[PDB]
């Protein structure tokens, strides 16, 4: 993990991938690659609708 | 061009209408990057929801303009016949936004290709598009038939 | 100042007298394509520096384009004025013409 | 008897929520202190930067 969290090897070279979107984030692999990113800002809660 | 695989066995979603926020509205979303006049990158989201057996309704809406109108209405339908061959609808005239003052990106998208059968899972086969954004010399080489060309 | 409109001021940073720009200096303005369409052209004069005469020349922003490329590059700087120097060197080149540098 | 210093503190992305406690997640500031240089360095890409 980098500055900003994000993968990188020894070069900093970024990985990229598909990433999570909607809500709530979900994979798309029809999306265009992007980098992945791994931030530690917390969690927000969502109320709950079903249960 | 967008040339895709459709699986024939998906459940039409039960989350009728169509809407861009509900991700479980549409069997299938894929991205297409085109460009403008001043090389704005416009990322055309699409979306294929199955109305019935071999009809499949395909949506478009760009996500770099937020002004731009939620689509309601179908962009294009392609119509399958029996054995996965295209029928009809396979190419429709798509307008992106107007960003910066770029002109919107009237570009002609075809579905031709596009076989549909029982797969496993849904997955494009190919996407094309002759757009770029301005490039700069980084090199330049001679090929074996004496064609210039720089990269 | 907004989508395809630039405003150009022009300062002259040698001068420990000169005066903050505060009236804009040019207006590019910019077509469909990002070619120049207007205010290209501009007449610019300089300083008083050590009793020299400002010097007064016509900026010209000619080929300016504006795409989407990454950043702001510029491409070309050019001037025809030059300083006052001394020989260095000569040659003939093959045409016959002499040439000192 | 230096000058007043009147800065603008902001509490922006905090967020009061059912978290187990008041936890701070972030503090930032731009002011800094006087010290003598250590190290200069050239990074990969041209930049001479003094720590």
């Amino acid at each position: 993990l980098d500055e900003n969290r994000n993968l990188v090897n020894m070069q900093g070279m970024q990985l990229t991938g598909y990433p999570a979107t909607g809500t709530p984030p979900t994979i798309q692999q029809g999306a265009n690659p992007a980098p992945i990113t791994i931030p530690n800002t917390l969690m927000a809660a969502k109320s709950t609708t079903t249960a | 061009s967008m040339q895709i695989n459709l699986n024939s066995t998906d459940p039409v979603p039960s989350k009728t209408p169509f809407s861009v926020s509900d991700a479980d509205s549409y069997n299938k979303k894929g991205t297409v990057t085109v460009y403008d006049s001043q090389g704005n990158a416009h990322d055309m989201n699409v979306y294929f929801v199955k109305t019935k057996d071999n009809e499949w309704a395909v949506y478009t809406h760009d996500s770099s303009d937020p002004a731009a109108t939620a689509p309601t209405t179908a962009s294009t339908t392609l119509k399958f016949n029996e054995n996965g061959i295209l029928e009809s609808g396979g190419t429709v005239n798509i307008t992106t936004g107007t960003i910066n003052g770029a002109t919107a990106a009237t570009f002609s998208l075809s579905f031709l290709n596009s076989m549909q059968q029982n797969t496993g899972a849904n997955n494009i086969v190919a996407t094309n598009q002759n757009g770029y954004k301005p490039g700069d010399l980084v090199s330049y080489q001679i090929n074996n038939d004496g064609t210039v060309v720089g990269n």
